[PDB]
Protein backbone atom coordinates (compact mmCIF):
# COMPACT_ATOMS: atom_id res chain seq x y z
CA UNK A 1 0.00 0.00 0.00
CA UNK A 2 2.61 2.74 0.37
CA UNK A 3 4.91 2.09 -2.62
CA UNK A 4 2.14 3.40 -4.58
CA UNK A 5 2.79 6.38 -3.28
CA UNK A 6 6.46 6.04 -4.62
CA UNK A 7 8.37 6.66 -1.94
CA UNK A 8 11.12 4.02 -2.73
CA UNK A 9 11.86 5.69 -6.43
CA UNK A 10 12.97 9.01 -3.69
CA UNK A 11 15.77 6.33 -2.45
CA UNK A 12 16.08 4.73 -5.72
CA UNK A 13 16.46 8.18 -7.48
CA UNK A 14 19.16 9.04 -4.41
CA UNK A 15 21.60 5.97 -5.09
CA UNK A 16 22.23 7.16 -9.03
CA UNK A 17 22.50 10.25 -8.27
CA UNK A 18 25.08 10.20 -5.62
CA UNK A 19 26.49 7.54 -7.78
CA UNK A 20 27.41 9.26 -10.76
CA UNK A 21 28.91 12.42 -8.80
CA UNK A 22 32.18 10.66 -7.45
CA UNK A 23 33.21 9.78 -10.75
CA UNK A 24 31.87 13.10 -12.30
CA UNK A 25 34.18 15.07 -9.84
CA UNK A 26 37.33 12.97 -9.80
CA UNK A 27 37.35 13.33 -13.46
CA UNK A 28 36.71 16.89 -13.42
CA UNK A 29 40.06 16.57 -10.13
CA UNK A 30 42.08 14.81 -12.85
CA UNK A 31 41.37 16.87 -15.70
CA UNK A 32 42.66 19.97 -13.52
CA UNK A 33 45.81 17.84 -13.00
CA UNK A 34 47.25 16.82 -16.82
CA UNK A 35 47.74 20.25 -16.94
CA UNK A 36 47.72 22.74 -20.20
CA UNK B 1 32.67 -8.99 -80.50
CA UNK B 2 32.78 -6.91 -77.68
CA UNK B 3 34.82 -3.96 -78.28
CA UNK B 4 33.93 -2.57 -74.86
CA UNK B 5 35.62 -5.85 -73.26
CA UNK B 6 38.96 -4.24 -74.49
CA UNK B 7 38.06 -1.16 -72.93
CA UNK B 8 35.53 -1.97 -70.09
CA UNK B 9 38.45 -4.33 -68.43
CA UNK B 10 40.56 -1.96 -69.21
CA UNK B 11 38.43 0.28 -67.00
CA UNK B 12 38.01 -1.83 -64.56
CA UNK B 13 41.54 -2.07 -63.74
CA UNK B 14 41.75 1.51 -63.90
CA UNK B 15 39.35 2.46 -61.44
CA UNK B 16 40.73 1.29 -58.89
CA UNK B 17 44.05 0.16 -60.85
CA UNK B 18 47.26 0.62 -58.38
CA UNK B 19 44.67 0.06 -55.66
CA UNK B 20 47.37 1.51 -53.13
CA UNK B 21 47.19 5.04 -54.94
CA UNK B 22 45.46 7.24 -52.12
CA UNK B 23 41.94 8.29 -52.99
CA UNK B 24 41.29 11.92 -53.46
CA UNK B 25 38.93 14.22 -52.55
CA UNK B 26 35.44 12.90 -51.08
CA UNK B 27 32.39 12.71 -53.58
CA UNK B 28 29.51 11.79 -51.00
CA UNK B 29 26.64 10.22 -52.81
CA UNK B 30 23.06 11.83 -50.80
CA UNK B 31 20.04 10.81 -53.32
CA UNK B 32 18.90 7.18 -53.27
CA UNK B 33 17.76 5.64 -56.39
CA UNK B 34 17.96 1.96 -58.09
CA UNK B 35 21.48 1.59 -59.38
CA UNK B 36 20.81 -1.84 -60.73
CA UNK B 37 17.46 -1.52 -62.13
CA UNK B 38 18.90 0.12 -65.80
CA UNK B 39 22.34 -0.55 -66.27
CA UNK B 40 24.64 2.19 -67.27
CA UNK B 41 27.95 3.75 -65.49
CA UNK B 42 30.83 3.65 -68.64
CA UNK B 43 32.20 -0.02 -66.86
CA UNK B 44 28.62 -0.92 -66.90
CA UNK B 45 29.23 -0.24 -63.12
CA UNK B 46 26.93 -2.23 -61.09
CA UNK B 47 26.84 -0.51 -57.96
CA UNK B 48 24.48 -1.18 -55.41
CA UNK B 49 21.56 1.22 -54.79
CA UNK B 50 22.83 4.65 -54.02
CA UNK B 51 21.60 6.51 -50.96
CA UNK B 52 22.08 9.38 -48.12
CA UNK B 53 25.20 8.22 -45.56
CA UNK B 54 27.70 6.66 -47.56
CA UNK B 55 30.94 8.86 -47.83
CA UNK B 56 32.27 8.16 -51.33
CA UNK B 57 35.30 9.31 -52.73
CA UNK B 58 36.22 10.26 -56.58
CA UNK B 59 39.90 9.74 -57.87
CA UNK B 60 39.03 8.49 -61.10
CA UNK B 61 38.66 11.48 -63.54
CA UNK B 62 38.12 9.64 -66.64
CA UNK B 63 34.72 11.09 -67.72
CA UNK B 64 32.48 13.86 -65.78
CA UNK B 65 29.55 11.59 -66.69
CA UNK B 66 30.07 9.19 -63.84
CA UNK B 67 32.45 8.81 -61.12
CA UNK B 68 34.24 6.72 -58.69
CA UNK B 69 33.46 6.15 -55.14
CA UNK B 70 35.41 5.30 -52.01
CA UNK B 71 32.81 4.49 -49.14
CA UNK B 72 34.05 4.35 -45.89
CA UNK B 73 34.90 0.55 -45.17
CA UNK B 74 37.82 -1.79 -45.51
CA UNK B 75 38.57 -2.15 -49.51
CA UNK B 76 36.36 0.90 -50.37
CA UNK B 77 34.38 -1.12 -52.82
CA UNK B 78 34.78 1.29 -56.31
CA UNK B 79 32.18 1.34 -58.54
CA UNK B 80 30.98 4.47 -61.44
CA UNK B 81 28.62 6.53 -59.09
CA UNK B 82 26.71 9.18 -61.00
CA UNK B 83 28.45 12.61 -60.74
CA UNK B 84 27.03 15.68 -58.55
CA UNK B 85 25.38 17.07 -61.45
CA UNK B 86 24.40 13.74 -63.02
CA UNK B 87 22.96 12.85 -59.64
CA UNK B 88 20.17 15.11 -60.05
CA UNK B 89 19.88 14.67 -64.03
CA UNK B 90 19.19 10.46 -63.33
CA UNK B 91 16.43 11.68 -60.54
CA UNK B 92 14.95 14.37 -63.41
CA UNK B 93 13.82 11.54 -66.02
CA UNK B 94 11.14 9.97 -63.49
CA UNK B 95 9.19 13.69 -63.22
CA UNK B 96 6.63 12.48 -66.00
CA UNK B 97 6.54 9.20 -64.60
CA UNK B 98 3.35 9.32 -63.06
CA UNK B 99 1.39 10.43 -66.21
CA UNK B 100 2.84 13.27 -67.54
CA UNK B 101 2.63 14.98 -63.97
CA UNK B 102 3.40 18.82 -64.02
CA UNK B 103 1.64 21.67 -65.12
CA UNK B 104 -0.60 19.35 -67.24
CA UNK B 105 -4.24 19.07 -66.53
CA UNK B 106 -4.25 15.31 -66.53
CA UNK B 107 -7.61 14.99 -65.10
CA UNK B 108 -9.37 13.37 -68.42
CA UNK B 109 -7.80 15.55 -70.86
CA UNK B 110 -8.03 12.52 -73.42
CA UNK B 111 -9.52 14.42 -76.35
CA UNK B 112 -9.26 17.84 -78.24
CA UNK B 113 -6.80 20.27 -76.26
CA UNK B 114 -4.13 18.02 -74.44
CA UNK B 115 -1.56 19.03 -72.24
CA UNK B 116 2.38 17.63 -72.04
CA UNK B 117 4.77 19.53 -69.17
CA UNK B 118 6.69 22.66 -70.96
CA UNK B 119 10.34 22.68 -69.96
CA UNK B 120 9.09 25.06 -66.18
CA UNK B 121 8.75 22.65 -63.49
CA UNK B 122 12.44 21.07 -63.86
CA UNK B 123 15.16 22.12 -62.11
CA UNK B 124 15.29 24.99 -64.02
CA UNK B 125 14.35 26.72 -60.53
CA UNK B 126 14.92 26.46 -57.03
CA UNK B 127 17.60 28.72 -56.76
CA UNK B 128 17.70 29.65 -53.35
CA UNK B 129 18.57 26.15 -52.12
CA UNK B 130 20.59 25.24 -55.03
CA UNK B 131 22.73 22.42 -53.48
CA UNK B 132 25.25 20.36 -55.00
CA UNK B 133 24.05 16.97 -54.23
CA UNK B 134 27.20 15.06 -53.69
CA UNK B 135 29.22 17.17 -51.10
CA UNK B 136 32.70 17.25 -51.62
CA UNK B 137 34.83 16.34 -48.34
CA UNK B 138 38.11 15.25 -47.27
CA UNK B 139 39.72 12.32 -45.15
CA UNK B 140 37.80 10.61 -42.32
CA UNK B 141 35.25 12.25 -41.38
CA UNK B 142 36.14 14.31 -38.25
CA UNK B 143 34.42 14.13 -35.09
CA UNK B 144 32.95 16.60 -33.36
CA UNK B 145 32.20 17.22 -29.51
CA UNK B 146 29.48 18.49 -27.81
CA UNK B 147 28.16 18.59 -24.21
CA UNK B 148 25.71 20.34 -22.21
CA UNK B 149 27.39 23.63 -21.18
CA UNK B 150 29.13 26.46 -22.36
CA UNK B 151 32.87 26.31 -23.91
CA UNK B 152 35.43 28.00 -21.73
CA UNK B 153 33.67 27.34 -18.24
CA UNK B 154 34.69 25.87 -15.17
CA UNK B 155 33.26 22.50 -15.69
CA UNK B 156 34.39 22.85 -19.53
CA UNK B 157 38.39 24.27 -19.13
CA UNK B 158 39.38 21.16 -16.79
CA UNK B 159 37.27 18.65 -18.21
CA UNK B 160 36.97 19.66 -21.87
CA UNK B 161 40.46 19.17 -22.02
CA UNK B 162 40.02 15.46 -20.38
CA UNK B 163 38.21 14.20 -24.01
CA UNK B 164 41.08 13.33 -25.43
CA UNK B 165 43.59 13.39 -22.94
CA UNK B 166 44.13 9.75 -23.57
CA UNK B 167 43.72 10.40 -27.37
CA UNK B 168 46.61 12.34 -27.32
CA UNK B 169 48.79 9.49 -25.92
CA UNK B 170 46.36 6.67 -27.48
CA UNK B 171 45.27 7.53 -30.79
CA UNK B 172 48.07 8.93 -33.06
CA UNK B 173 49.63 8.28 -36.40
CA UNK B 174 45.51 7.58 -37.34
CA UNK B 175 44.04 10.66 -35.41
CA UNK B 176 45.73 14.45 -34.87
CA UNK B 177 44.49 16.93 -33.00
CA UNK B 178 44.52 20.74 -34.22
CA UNK B 179 43.23 22.85 -31.50
CA UNK B 180 41.58 26.04 -33.16
CA UNK B 181 38.91 28.75 -31.92
CA UNK B 182 37.10 30.61 -34.46
CA UNK B 183 33.25 31.50 -34.99
CA UNK B 184 32.07 28.78 -37.70
CA UNK B 185 28.33 29.91 -37.61
CA UNK B 186 27.87 31.92 -41.04
CA UNK B 187 28.00 29.28 -44.00
CA UNK B 188 27.25 25.66 -43.90
CA UNK B 189 26.89 24.64 -47.59
CA UNK B 190 27.08 27.98 -49.61
CA UNK B 191 24.99 31.21 -48.64
CA UNK B 192 27.68 34.04 -49.73
CA UNK B 193 28.41 34.66 -52.85
CA UNK B 194 31.05 36.97 -52.24
CA UNK B 195 33.07 35.54 -49.93
CA UNK B 196 36.55 36.88 -48.33
CA UNK B 197 38.87 37.89 -50.81
CA UNK B 198 39.49 42.19 -50.00
CA UNK B 199 39.10 44.14 -47.66
CA UNK B 200 39.80 47.46 -49.80
CA UNK B 201 36.39 48.27 -51.35
CA UNK B 202 34.94 48.71 -47.93
CA UNK B 203 32.49 46.22 -48.38
CA UNK B 204 30.49 45.52 -45.02
CA UNK B 205 31.32 41.83 -45.09
CA UNK B 206 34.92 42.79 -44.31
CA UNK B 207 33.51 45.04 -41.80
CA UNK B 208 31.95 41.75 -39.99
CA UNK B 209 33.49 38.53 -39.00
CA UNK B 210 34.75 37.07 -42.01
CA UNK B 211 37.70 35.13 -43.90
CA UNK B 212 39.51 33.04 -40.53
CA UNK B 213 36.13 31.77 -39.96
CA UNK B 214 35.49 31.25 -43.82
CA UNK B 215 38.45 28.88 -44.56
CA UNK B 216 38.65 26.96 -41.90
CA UNK B 217 38.35 23.58 -44.47
CA UNK B 218 41.11 25.36 -46.71
CA UNK B 219 43.63 25.66 -44.20
CA UNK B 220 42.73 22.30 -42.52
CA UNK B 221 43.14 20.45 -45.95
CA UNK B 222 47.14 20.33 -44.76
CA UNK B 223 46.01 18.40 -41.86
CA UNK B 224 42.95 16.54 -43.68
CA UNK B 225 44.86 15.05 -46.11
CA UNK B 226 47.03 14.17 -43.79
CA UNK B 227 44.39 11.14 -42.98
CA UNK B 228 43.84 12.96 -39.74
CA UNK B 229 40.44 14.18 -37.72
CA UNK B 230 39.95 17.45 -36.51
CA UNK B 231 40.13 18.21 -32.98
CA UNK B 232 39.14 22.01 -31.80
CA UNK B 233 37.18 23.73 -29.13
CA UNK B 234 36.22 27.56 -29.69
CA UNK B 235 32.98 29.58 -28.46
CA UNK B 236 30.81 28.74 -31.16
CA UNK B 237 30.93 24.89 -30.79
CA UNK B 238 27.78 24.45 -28.46
CA UNK B 239 24.80 22.80 -30.05
CA UNK B 240 23.09 20.67 -32.60
CA UNK B 241 22.34 22.55 -36.06
CA UNK B 242 24.34 24.97 -38.23
CA UNK B 243 27.44 22.34 -37.17
CA UNK B 244 24.72 19.73 -38.22
CA UNK B 245 25.15 20.85 -42.71
CA UNK B 246 27.88 23.14 -42.25
CA UNK B 247 31.15 22.72 -44.27
CA UNK B 248 32.11 19.61 -42.84
CA UNK B 249 29.46 17.04 -41.77
CA UNK B 250 29.41 16.31 -37.96
CA UNK B 251 30.37 12.80 -36.48
CA UNK B 252 29.15 13.96 -32.92
CA UNK B 253 30.04 12.40 -29.55
CA UNK B 254 27.97 13.77 -26.77
CA UNK B 255 29.42 14.40 -23.26
CA UNK B 256 26.27 14.67 -21.37
CA UNK B 257 25.26 15.05 -17.91
CA UNK B 258 22.39 13.01 -18.50
CA UNK B 259 20.04 13.39 -15.84
CA UNK B 260 19.78 17.53 -15.36
CA UNK B 261 19.27 17.11 -11.37
CA UNK B 262 23.32 16.16 -11.75
CA UNK B 263 23.90 19.04 -14.50
CA UNK B 264 23.13 21.14 -11.40
CA UNK B 265 24.83 19.27 -8.53
CA UNK B 266 27.84 19.12 -10.70
CA UNK B 267 27.66 23.03 -11.69
CA UNK B 268 28.45 24.02 -8.23
CA UNK B 269 32.13 21.46 -8.02
CA UNK B 270 34.53 24.10 -6.40
CA UNK B 271 31.84 26.28 -4.06
CA UNK B 272 30.04 28.63 -6.38
CA UNK B 273 30.25 31.69 -8.83
CA UNK B 274 28.76 29.92 -11.91
CA UNK B 275 28.35 33.64 -12.61
CA UNK B 276 29.64 33.59 -15.82
CA UNK B 277 26.98 30.69 -16.57
CA UNK B 278 24.19 29.96 -14.37
CA UNK B 279 20.83 30.12 -16.47
CA UNK B 280 22.10 29.44 -19.53
CA UNK B 281 24.17 26.30 -18.37
CA UNK B 282 20.58 24.55 -17.33
CA UNK B 283 19.16 25.25 -20.91
CA UNK B 284 22.64 24.42 -22.07
CA UNK B 285 21.02 20.99 -21.81
CA UNK B 286 17.63 22.55 -22.99
CA UNK B 287 19.21 24.10 -26.20
CA UNK B 288 20.16 20.99 -27.91
CA UNK B 289 18.33 17.37 -26.48
CA UNK B 290 14.44 18.96 -25.00
CA UNK B 291 13.99 19.06 -29.06
CA UNK B 292 14.74 15.57 -30.86
CA UNK B 293 18.38 16.32 -31.09
CA UNK B 294 18.64 13.34 -33.93
CA UNK B 295 22.23 13.25 -33.09
CA UNK B 296 24.83 12.09 -31.24
CA UNK B 297 25.87 9.03 -32.42
CA UNK B 298 28.40 8.18 -29.66
CA UNK B 299 27.20 8.86 -26.35
CA UNK B 300 30.24 9.81 -23.76
CA UNK B 301 27.82 8.87 -20.87
CA UNK B 302 28.90 7.73 -18.10
CA UNK B 303 30.21 8.74 -14.45
CA UNK B 304 33.31 7.62 -15.81
CA UNK B 305 36.26 8.53 -17.90
CA UNK B 306 37.89 4.87 -18.01
CA UNK B 307 34.27 3.55 -19.30
CA UNK B 308 34.00 6.74 -21.49
CA UNK B 309 37.09 6.47 -23.06
CA UNK B 310 36.09 3.10 -24.35
CA UNK B 311 32.63 4.54 -25.56
CA UNK B 312 34.80 6.80 -27.72
CA UNK B 313 37.96 4.66 -28.50
CA UNK B 314 35.69 1.90 -29.84
CA UNK B 315 34.02 3.90 -32.33
CA UNK B 316 36.77 5.93 -33.90
CA UNK B 317 39.19 2.88 -33.96
CA UNK B 318 36.50 1.09 -35.95
CA UNK B 319 35.84 3.92 -37.65
CA UNK B 320 39.38 4.25 -38.61
CA UNK B 321 39.72 0.67 -39.38
CA UNK B 322 38.11 1.43 -42.53
CA UNK B 323 40.81 3.33 -44.38
CA UNK B 324 43.03 0.90 -44.74
CA UNK C 1 13.63 -2.55 0.61
CA UNK C 2 17.32 -3.42 -0.49
CA UNK C 3 16.81 -6.72 -2.21
CA UNK C 4 13.91 -4.37 -4.39
CA UNK C 5 16.44 -2.32 -5.06
CA UNK C 6 19.16 -4.44 -5.85
CA UNK C 7 17.05 -6.19 -8.28
CA UNK C 8 15.35 -3.65 -9.47
CA UNK C 9 18.74 -1.52 -10.38
CA UNK C 10 21.60 -4.40 -10.92
CA UNK C 11 18.93 -5.41 -13.36
CA UNK C 12 19.41 -2.63 -15.72
CA UNK C 13 23.42 -3.20 -14.97
CA UNK C 14 23.35 -5.81 -18.23
CA UNK C 15 20.69 -3.72 -19.74
CA UNK C 16 22.73 -1.12 -20.05
CA UNK C 17 26.29 -2.63 -20.56
CA UNK C 18 25.91 -5.80 -22.41
CA UNK C 19 24.51 -3.12 -25.09
CA UNK C 20 27.71 -2.11 -25.70
CA UNK C 21 27.32 -4.58 -28.90
CA UNK C 22 23.98 -3.31 -29.84
CA UNK C 23 25.44 0.09 -31.27
CA UNK C 24 28.21 -2.25 -33.09
CA UNK C 25 26.87 -5.55 -33.66
CA UNK C 26 24.04 -4.22 -35.53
Amino acid sequence: KAKARGDFQKLREKQQLEEDLKGYLDWITQAEDIDP
Amino acid sequence: ESARREVESQAQQQLERAKHKPVAFAVRTNVSYCGVLDEECPVQGSGVNFEAKDFLHIKEKYSNDWWIGRLVKEGGDIAFIPSPQRLESIRLKQEQKARRSGNPSSLSDIGNRRSPPPSLAKQKQKQAEHVPPYDVVPSMRPVVLVGPSLKGYEVTDMMQKALFDFLKHRFDGRISITRVTADLSLAKRSVLNNPGKRTIIERSSARSSIAEVQSEIERIFELAKSLQLVVLDADTINHPAQLAKTSLAPIIVFVKVSSPKVLQRLIRSRGKSQMKHLTVQMMAYDKLVQCPPESFDVILDENQLEDACEHLAEYLEVYWRATH
Amino acid sequence: DAESLTSAQKEEEEEKERKKLARTAS
